[PDB]
């Protein structure tokens, strides 16, 4: 009765969004603005501002009630 | 998630023509309130005369949230301005006095966003004496609790803005045909803007309002982003949802298009009589 | 009208919270009051319908109504029995190793949709992870959650509970992403693995003396990049126990997952998603079904 790691498919109706790690090396970064140093202390990395701003871009283009 | 969103699931109409259903509903049924308790007095409001209305309180809401004190954010003011649509969607102007319900909207806004402003701030904010803005301090608070209950405790509102900015990302990532996208950022501002004047945030995702007002820019000045569309957005293949993007966005572009604003003669006139039907309850 | 209230569940600081009975479907829920200057609705009870209005999993606490009357409302949640602080700290009832990897898995599978709904719960601890009959765990208040993706929003340092705190809040962190969520899931599993609060603290400077003295002081290669947090004070070089001698009847994968959910780089710490995909849970001995996990008798 073991356990199998599913990557919890939620449908967003929009165009494929690059994951989070491979987004640097897509060339997103260049166009966000740096995480200052004190900010990367945290958790943030100014991938996280790229990841949301493309996720809530792509959230819901292909869909209309 | 906007995907997963209330918006999505219950404030997002087929048509303009939901929404005249809903609103002529509200009418009507303010109208019915008023004959049914002691039958076609001229003081009540036509459907259309409470979108003139509304649309006029619409544009004070943007004058108030624009000359807040503290600097309002922008998610903000349309999170507020999505609740002013909303609500009087489904309730009459002659029940809830617009500008009660426009201040309260906005004091909601800032609560539900995290822009953290103490309630007398928010009413020093009012061009109105300290009686004044204890008077509407009470009245906001009076109507906080029935704006949460019209909106059926869907609080959360999806702004363009972010689509916008991400859009402008991947647009700068991979469109090397496009250079220096920030001549759209002003235009598309511009048609942000009016895009917001109109009831197209009840009939679009904010993600299609943001592409339109991007790609109304770039076609405001000369530049074609059909392989933004095609390509990098990979509608090359299926068709279908190219053609159906594409008339969501010269749906949405003609709506903008036919937006009439308020004039000023009407909104006079409206004003009166609307302070007539509140004053004679 | 539509609620009857049967018991006296308790009261928070800005709730009252009944069990009742709905006359529509004869399910038990409970019931949420908040009490009541010149403000309005509070805002954490705001913050609960706003962020719960739009989140839907089966490891999260969903509010099947709201409502209200003049000047207060009501929220009404899932009926959840008892939370995991009250089976943490019931002595008769055990907790084995499934046991506390079926815990651990609804609680970062809970965690992990709310991550990716970039909503942050800045407010993870056994006494806020209820848990229904049927053994599923859910989280439970988001009176203090947030929305972690925006650069431009200045967060708060002081919003979590303090012994389920990561470093970097302690140090000052205005800005931070779901290291701290998974910095109270670390914890939440060192206390479900030796039943008494791990780390707890007295303080601020108590709760960071007590993390660096039981992990050891970050080195600057660990969290490099450290000294920048508005709060940060220089530490005595502590060695730190070994994770095997903390947690001496944990398994390696176990330990594995305890080293990466305590890792100080709020950034090298792994997240819910890839902490679900680490062996741990995947090895032999699969966690308990809801079924069969022990409940708290009275
Ligand atoms: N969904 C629920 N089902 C059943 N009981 C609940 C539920 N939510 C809360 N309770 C109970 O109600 C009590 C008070 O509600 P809380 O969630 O603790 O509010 P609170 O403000 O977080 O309390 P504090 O501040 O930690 S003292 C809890 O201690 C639980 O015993
Ligand atoms: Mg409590």
């Amino acid at each position: 009765a073991l356990y199998e790691y599913q990557p919890l498919q939620i449908e967003t109706y929009g165009p494929h969004v690059p994951e989070l790690e491979m987004l640097g090396r897509l060339g997103y970064l260049n166009h966000v603005r740096a995480a200052s140093p004190q900010d990367l202390a945290g958790g943030y990395t100014s991938s996280l501002a790229c990841h949301r701003a493309l996720q809530d871009a792509f959230s819901g283009l292909f869909w209309q009630p | 998630m906007y995907h997963n969103s209330s918006q999505k699931r219950h404030w997002t109409f087929s048509s303009e023509e939901q929404l005249a259903r809903l609103r002529a509903d509200a009418n009507r049924k303010f109208r019915c309130k008023a004959v049914a308790n002691g039958p076609n007095d001229p003081v009540f409001l036509e459907p259309h005369e409470e979108m003139t209305l509304c649309k006029y309180y619409e544009k004070r809401l943007l004058e108030f949230c624009s000359v807040f004190k503290p600097a309002m954010p922008r998610s903000v003011v349309g999170t507020a301005c999505m609740y002013f649509k909303r609500f009087y969607l489904n309730n009459s102007v002659m029940e809830y006095h617009p500008r009660i319900i426009m201040l309260t909207c906005a004091f909601l806004a800032c609560k539900v966003d995290e822009f953290n402003v103490s309630s007398p701030q928010f009413v020093g904010n009012l061009r109105e004496s300290p009686l004044g803005q204890e008077k509407a301090l009470e009245q906001i608070l009076e109507y906080e609790l029935l704006l949460i209950q019209q909106l059926n405790f869907h609080l959360i509102v999806h702004n363009p803005y972010r689509p916008f900015e991400g859009f402008l990302i991947d647009l700068k990532t991979r469109y090397p045909i496009l250079e220096n996208p920030e001549i759209l950022r002003k235009t598309a501002d511009d048609f942000l803007n009016r895009i917001a004047l109109t009831d197209a945030y009840l009939l679009y995702t904010p993600s299609q309002i943001a592409l339109t007002a991007i790609l109304s820019s770039a076609s405001r000045a000369g530049i074609t982003m059909e392989s933004y569309l095609s390509e990098s957005l990979m509608l090359k293949e299926n068709r279908t949802c190219l053609s159906q993007l594409l008339d969501i966005m010269k749906s949405m572009r003609n709506l903008v298009k036919k937006y009439e604003p308020p004039r000023s003669e009407e909104v006079a006139v409206l004003k009166q009589k609307l302070e007539r039907c509140h004053s004679a309850e | 009208k539509r609620y009857e209230k049967l018991d006296f569940l308790g009261e928070g600081q800005f709730a009252t919270v009944y069990k009742a009975r709905d006359k529509n479907t004869n399910q038990i829920v409970a019931i949420k009051k908040i009490k009541l200057a010149k403000d309005g609705i509070n805002r954490t009870a705001l913050r609960e319908i706003k962020l719960l209005q739009e989140l839907s999993h089966p490891n999260i606490i969903g509010l099947l109504d709201a409502f209200g009357h003049k000047s207060n409302i009501s929220l009404v949640f899932d009926f959840m029995e008892t939370d995991l602080e009250v089976i943490i700290k019931d002595n008769s009832l055990v907790l084995t190793p499934s046991h506390i990897k079926a815990y651990m898995l609804m609680t970062l599978q809970g965690l992990e949709y709310l991550h990716q709904h970039w909503i942050l719960h800045r407010d993870l601890k056994p006494n806020n992870l209820l848990l229904d009959e049927n053994g599923v765990l859910k989280l439970a208040d988001f009176g203090l959650a947030k929305s972690f993706g925006s650069p431009n929003r200045a967060y708060t340092h002081q919003v979590v509970t303090r012994w389920y705190r990561a470093p970097e809040l302690l140090f000052g962190a205005r800005m931070y992403g779901v290291g701290v969520d998974m910095w109270a899931v670390g914890c939440i599993l060192a206390e479900l693995l030796l039943r008494v609060p791990f780390l707890p603290g007295d303080s601020d400077l108590d709760q960071l003396t007590r993390i660096f003295e039981t992990l050891g002081t970050p080195t600057e290669e660990q969290w490099p990049d450290m000294c920048s947090l508005p709060d940060y004070v220089t530490f005595k070089s502590f060695p730190g126990i070994p994770l095997h001698h903390i947690f001496s009847a944990a398994g390696d994968d176990l330990l594995d997952l305890i080293q990466g959910l305590f890792l100080f780089n709020p950034c090298a710490r792994i997240t819910a998603t890839q902490a679900l995909k680490m062996k741990y849970f995947s090895n032999r001995p699969g966690p308990t079904p809801g079924c069969q996990l022990p409940r708290p008798n009275c």
